[PDB]
């Protein structure tokens, strides 16, 4: 079927099934180590706890001592009760009005799948930025973290990055605006 | 804040309205905020229902694909910061 193709890789990626209490990691990681090398990025796994693996994809900037744009998303989704949908959730249905169905489509499958097609358009079409950009894919979010982003941040390979500043998930908004959480100095909850 | 002033160049740059929010105290940036790394919470869905966690869960395919455009012009945007103190 005729299908822009970033939108076939976005409904790949919402067909790998990570779904809590035991989602399929080793398959998103292989996913984002496949994407690193026919992107040409380089790729670092992490396994920050046994079963938890961080996926870092790499794009060097032309200045490698400034600190690094992290582009960080998490890969695991929230259980279903199945009954109560319209298509499988797991699917990735996509109707003739386009809407397309899964767990994850909104939280948060779609800004890692934005992250890299953005990359790979930016890259093969030829752009170079004084700073590198890291792609960070990390397990566990939806269970607070405790083995995947929290710990990573206290990895040697994370100090590593040299992060100087960060995007992740914010959240739909159903106007025509978008929401964007923002924060800056110390954050509210450490103020404490 | 340079890279908020990115950040909201490219928006103002692409027309887009934003709505900032407290960042919540949850999810990855919990912990990168907690170590010191500036960040903000951004996913470009718009005309968009708010349905993470729910049944149905859904996103049209062209709010989709102008979120893949918008990334295209922050990325080069945030990267292309000019080398600031927290750099050396
Ligand atoms: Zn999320
Ligand atoms: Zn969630």
């Amino acid at each position: 079927e005729e299908e822009h193709p970033s939108v076939t890789l976005f409904r790949q990626y919402l067909r790998i099934r990570t779904v809590q209490p035991k989602p399929d990691y080793g398959a998103a990681v292989a996913f984002f180590e496949e994407t690193a090398r026919q992107l040409g990025l380089g790729c670092q796994k992490v396994e920050v706890a046994p079963g938890y693996v961080v996926t870092v994809l790499t794009w060097p900037g032309t200045n490698p001592t400034l600190s690094s744009i992290l582009l960080n998303s998490h890969t695991d989704v929230v259980p279903v009760f199945k009954e109560h949908w319209s298509h499988d959730p797991f699917e990735a249905f996509k109707d003739s009005e386009g809407y397309i169905y899964a767990r994850g489509a909104q939280d948060m499958k779609c800004v890692s799948i934005q992250y890299l097609e953005a990359v790979r358009r930016l890259k093969v079409e030829g752009h170079r930025f004084p700073r590198t950009i890291h792609m960070t894919f990390v397990p566990d979010e939806e269970v607070g973290g405790h083995q995947g982003m929290e710990l990573f941040v206290q990895r040697p390979e994370f100090h590593a990055l040299r992060a100087g500043f960060a995007l992740d998930e914010g959240i739909a908004n159903p106007t025509d605006a978008f929401t964007v959480f923002y924060s800056e100095r110390s954050p509210w909850w450490v103020r404490v | 804040n340079p890279w908020w002033a990115a950040f909201s160049r490219v928006c103002k740059d692409m027309n887009l309205t934003l709505e900032p929010e407290i960042m919540p105290a949850a999810g990855d940036n919990r912990y990168i905020r907690a170590v010191g790394v500036p960040a903000l919470g951004f996913s470009p869905m718009n005309r968009t229902p708010v349905l993470l966690h729910d049944h149905d869960e859904r996103l049209h395919e062209a709010v989709f694909l102008r979120g893949v455009d918008i990334y295209t012009r922050l990325l080069p945007a945030l990267a292309s910061v000019p080398a600031l103190p927290s750099d050396s």
